[PDB]
């Protein structure tokens, strides 16, 4: 986490001062700093239920990576912004991480019509 | 050689022998059946897969080694509905499928059947895949690796193909795109005037 | 060493000989050349209360597809597109070689129509599967299509 | 002999025998009348039949926990003429006596515990 | 419609035991017989009670 | 009521003047007919 | 989005959509009763003679003209199962179209099966929903 | 589906949907074929940590002896109210046909039926233990994909059954009226022709 | 199906470009000269050339009888 801080804000220092990206995040025009750091400077960590991306193999999160191996970029974390583009596994890591929200967001809308029904 | 769990047993009840010897030994399981015991896990699915290559042993057999510190089994699966994906077969750092098979294939001399049927290229499932190890890239080819991926972007479907640069966009972004491609209106097919 | 060009032409012949839709062609032709006897094989025999009378199930086939124009027509052969035009079933008939059991004699055997069953297109069962392109688009289906 | 098959329905009729007991017994009835009288046999084929769409899987089957009356009385109803074909075949003055008087109930509704899926 | 013409006609056929001098276990088993109709007629899926299928089979 | 036969593309023509048991032409044992676009003008405006 | 107006004029994505409507003239039990398909005078349910002003002679709408609202396609007179009554097709209200393709053929039983393929021209406007390749 | 479950006790039972209520592992063992407990202790595994935890369930089945004495205790929760060889006859029969028909419905097979039945309390041990973890259901060595084939050969397969029950009625009811013994006359093959 | 008669973006005709610019492509000449050449400049017109599918070729077999 404070790699993917400290490479967001040495994303922002290099970037040009005024940007229309850059005036759409300040200004509050649909943007944020989150996502400068991630179409800039790198994605990050891919979590999953708040936890790395530990589904798969025994010891492996995919056959590409070496038994029992719990180095960074193993398990979910992409180096590669959107600018620069993603490496396969890093790829189908990000799937993995944003999968969760196509459904939370189904049954949150049921949870909470029911909730304010009541 | 894989001796049957009754003959084991009667083996060690009718006759006195070790039980500490074939406490070593590896199970041997087909189609999750305990199917016999082994002298060693290893050896048998290297036999195996060796046996399957040749063309010996139908290709349909996927062979796995467990060798869990508790415990080790053999998995041997011939079912059928297993999903299971093509992989080129390393050995010693370099791939079997050569810059001969590649002339032929541009010629057309030989075809991804013959690579298959040649023992070049072989069809894993998920049990076998686990005692994998697979190379994205020859470039990234070691000698422990086992595998390499005939094409590194055929992990997407139909769909996902289409998009071009997808992995400059974010998941979402990209499953939306999936979603809503199947709607998009064109030329369905070509003899639309007489189908009804 | 293989480049982008040489791991794309495995590919490639990959999606030549085998098509897109495999999957279903594969678990059809294997049902129709093993799993259609190996219904009738596990059936085994036909045995009735009474005791003498026996039925022994020998062989099973598929005909070309066809259609009953009349109530006894010779069950001429049809296109997919006829049987998308007129709403029929594309359906091929099944012909099982039961050999019947008379106060325990073999007797001749014979075979009998059971039914149709609906081929899957572009299959082994189908004619269309190995039809040239201009047969295709005489007969008039998409040469394109998966099937 | 229709004496022994009227003396089953009527210990069946009062609940002291299960549905697997009374099933076998009326297939052994049954080819009993088939040796006899195919009619008797096909009329008691049709009653098992009705038996057994009725009480196919059903919560007690042939269980100590005895059949519930309205249950009897409904089979009872839909077996109805065939039970009278059964006495008229062959006449009985003490079996026929319980039998003289149930009659045919059409009903729209029924009470099956078996269902389409099962 | 058909739950009623159905509990009409079945108490018919309960009126015509009575007045036939039936069996008094016949007879309650036809009045067991009309109370579950009658309590099919109301609230059908009831636990405990097999509810009341069409010709078709659909509840 | 003028009809074609659907052999091949657009086969000669028929009238509903001709009478056989079902539907057939003539000319062949095609199930198919269709019919023909009606000898009059048509006013299409180019939008 | 916003669509250049003009290459809408000029066929940018313009297109075509077909629906379908067929029926059989089937056959029920007794004695030489059928649906006959054919356009009808004074039998029950009758929608209203302007209503019938495009149907052939044969009772099926001949190819190539102009349907709108509820037109009928197909003039079908039923016997009733328990004294004709109109079973005839009624173009649906909202939608308004130009009839494609008519085509008439005999069932394996041996009713008449016709259908007619009715084709509708959509020029985009506003409203409409476009979608590139990625989700946008 | 067979459900093998252990309780706070270390005893196992062993149910299945027939049968209510749940069998002791080591009498539905003595019901298949086992004769001693050994046999069945050496059919679960061949490690003494491991065969330690099947003491309670097999005196749980102490006073199971015999394989007479399983087949009744069986044929009690089966279906009760009628006599001994009765009861052994319907235990005999849901025992063959509805406990593992994929290994054998014959009472030969029965005998093989017992070892896979002991293989999988070794499993359940093997969690116990600690030694195992868990199966995945997401895993797709764990899953299975069913297309066409399979599905339009089932399907097939009760067709069938239909119709040679239809046939065999058929056949039955001309031949005590005294018919014509053509089957072409009696083929009925709309019965499969409607149904698929 | 068949070309436009007229660019989509700016109303000039290409329709009359798609016979020359389609033989001498297919005779082995590179898309970029013959465009060039042509007399389409604005790439507007080039995606209409250049991306064309001809499904008019195909269809003409498989005509609505009418
Ligand atoms: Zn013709
Ligand atoms: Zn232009």
């Amino acid at each position: 986490d404070k790699l993917r801080k400290v490479a967001g804000e040495i994303a922002t220092k290099y970037l040009d001062p005024f940007n229309n990206v850059y005036i759409m995040a300040i200004t509050g025009a649909r943007g944020s700093e989150l996502n400068i750091t991630q179409m800039t400077a790198l994605l990050g960590q891919q979590s999953v239920r708040g936890e790395r991306i530990r589904r798969g193999y025994r010891e492996r999160t995919l056959s590409l990576f070496k038994y029992g191996d719990i180095a960074p970029e193993a398990r979910g974390f992409v180096k590669n912004s959107f600018m620069r583009g993603l490496s396969p596994y890093e790829m189908f890591f990000h799937a993995a991480g944003g999968r969760e929200g196509l459904v939370d967001t189904a049954v949150k809308t049921s949870q909470s019509g029911y909730m304010q029904r009541r | 050689g894989v001796v049957s769990v009754e003959d084991v047993i009667r083996r060690i009840s009718e006759q006195n022998e070790d039980v500490e010897k074939y406490m070593s030994w590896s199970k041997v399981y087909l189609n999750g059946r305990l199917l016999g015991y082994y002298e060693d896990g290893k050896e048998l699915a290297k036999k195996i897969r060796e046996s399957r290559r040749q063309g010996k042993l139908s290709d349909e057999v996927n062979v796995a080694y467990i060798a869990t510190d508790y415990l080790n089994e053999v998995h041997i699966n011939c079912d059928a509905g297993r999903v299971r994906r093509p992989l080129i077969i390393v050995n010693n750092g370099t791939p079997l499928v050569d810059t001969e098979d590649i002339k032929k294939l541009k010629n057309g001399e030989i075809t991804f059947d013959d690579l298959v049927k040649q023992g070049k290229i072989e069809f894993i499932d998920a049990e076998e895949e686990e005692n994998a190890y697979v190379a994205l890239n020859p470039q990234d080819l070691t000698p422990d690796h086992t595998h390499l991926e005939i094409w590194p972007s055929a992990i997407l479907g139909i769909i996902a193909s289409i998009i071009p640069y997808p992995e400059h966009n974010q998941s979402p972004r990209n499953t939306y795109q999936s979603a809503m491609a199947k709607q998009s209106l064109g030329l369905y097919a070509s003899n639309y005037q007489i189908r009804t | 060493m293989l480049d982008t060009e040489s791991r794309w032409a495995i590919a490639e012949s990959f999606f030549k000989t085998r098509g897109l839709v495999r999957q279903h062609l594969d678990s059809f032709n294997d049902f129709l050349r093993n799993k259609l006897q190996q219904v009738i094989y596990e059936q085994g025999e036909i045995v009735t209360e009474v005791p003498g009378l026996k039925i022994k199930l020998g062989k099973i086939r598929y005909e070309k597809p066809s259609i009953r124009e009349t109530d006894k027509g010779p069950m001429r052969e049809i296109t997919p597109m006829e049987a998308r035009l007129r709403n029929l079933t594309y359906s091929s008939p099944i012909f099982l070689s039961m050999i019947p059991v008379e106060n325990n004699i073999e007797g001749e055997p014979i075979e009998i129509y059971i039914g149709d069953l609906p081929i899957m297109l572009k299959s082994v069962a189908d004619p269309t599967s190995n039809l040239p392109i201009d047969k295709l688009i005489e007969i008039g289906e998409d040469p394109k299509d998966p099937g | 002999y229709e004496t022994h098959v009227l003396d089953d329905l009527m210990e069946f009729y009062e609940g002291v025998i299960g549905y697997p007991e009374i099933d076998l017994r009326l297939a052994g009835e049954e080819a009993w009348l088939k040796g006899v009288n195919p009619e008797l046999a096909e009329a008691v084929k049709k009653i098992i039949k009705t038996i057994r769409r009725y009480l196919e899987g059903s919560p007690y089957d042939g269980s100590e926990k005895p059949i519930p009356r309205y249950i009897i009385a409904e089979i009872f109803s839909q077996i109805a003429p065939e039970v009278q074909l059964l006495v008229n075949a062959l006449d009985t003055e003490g079996k026929y006596g319980f039998l003289k008087h149930i009659k045919k109930l059409n009903l729209n509704s029924l009470a099956m515990l078996s269902k389409n899926y099962n | 419609t058909h739950k009623l013409v159905d509990i009409i006609r079945l108490n018919e056929r309960l009126k015509e035991s009575i007045e036939a001098g039936a069996p008094q276990l016949i007879i309650e088993d036809l009045w067991d017989l009309l109370q579950y109709h009658v309590a099919t007629y109301f609230d059908n899926e009831i636990p405990g009670l097999p509810p009341a299928k069409h010709r078709s089979g659909r509840p | 009521a003028k009809y074609r036969c659907g052999k091949c593309w657009k086969e000669l023509d028929d009238d509903q003047l001709k009478t056989l048991p079902g539907v057939r032409c003539p000319y062949c044992g095609y199930r198919i007919i269709y019919m023909v676009r009606k000898p009059t003008v048509k006013i299409v405006k180019a939008i | 989005i916003i669509m250049n107006k003009s290459s809408i004029e000029r066929g940018m994505y313009r297109s075509t959509f077909f629906r379908l409507y067929s029926t059989e003239e089937v056959k029920y039990p007794g004695g030489q009763e059928d649906k006959i398909i054919t356009p009808e005078a004074g039998v029950k349910g009758y929608k209203g003679k302007d209503y019938y002003r495009l149907l052939e002679d044969n009772g099926v709408v001949s190819p190539e003209v102009e349907v709108k609202g509820g037109d009928v396609l197909i003039g079908k007179v039923s016997p009733p199962r328990f004294a004709k009554r109109d079973t005839s097709i009624v173009t649906r209200h909202g939608e308004n179209g130009i009839v494609d393709l008519v085509l008439i053929t005999e069932t394996l039983e041996g009713n008449k099966l016709v259908k007619v393929r009715v084709r509708d021209l959509r020029i985009p406007e506003i409203g409409d929903k476009f979608a590139t390749r990625h989700g946008q | 589906q067979v459900m093998i479950e252990r309780l706070k006790d270390s005893t196992i039972q062993i149910s299945f949907a027939t049968v209510p209520g749940r069998i002791p592992f080591a009498i539905i063992m003595r019901a298949l074929g086992f004769v001693t407990d050994r046999d069945i202790v050496y059919a679960v595994s061949l490690d003494p940590q491991i065969q330690n935890e099947l003491l309670p369930s097999l005196e749980q089945a102490s006073s199971i002896t015999s394989a007479e004495e399983a087949l009744d205790f069986i044929g009690n929760r089966v279906a009760i109210g009628q006599k001994r060889e009765n009861r052994i006859q319907k235990a005999e029969q849901v025992i063959d046909k509805y406990f593992l028909p994929h290994l054998g419905t014959s009472p030969e097979d029965r005998k093989k039926k017992g070892y896979y039945l002991a293989s999988a309390v070794n499993k359940i041990l093997e969690l116990y233990l600690g030694r195992r973890e868990p199966d995945d259901k997401d895993h797709y060595a764990n899953k299975r994909v069913r297309l066409a084939g399979d599905l339009f050969t089932s399907l097939f397969r009760v067709a069938f059954k239909a119709f040679v029950k239809d046939l065999v009625y058929q056949l039955e009811k001309s031949k005590v009226r005294g018919r014509r013994l053509s089957l072409t006359a009696l083929v009925r093959a709309d019965i499969i022709t409607e149904r698929i | 199906m068949i070309i436009p008669i007229r660019c989509f973006t700016c109303g000039a005709v290409v329709a009359d470009k798609w016979e020359p610019f389609s033989n001498r492509v297919m005779g082995g000449e590179d898309p970029e000269k013959v465009l060039t050449e042509l007399g389409v400049n604005r790439y507007c017109c080039r995606r209409m050339l250049l991306s064309h599918v001809n499904i008019i070729r195909e269809i003409i077999h498989y005509t609505r009888p009418i």
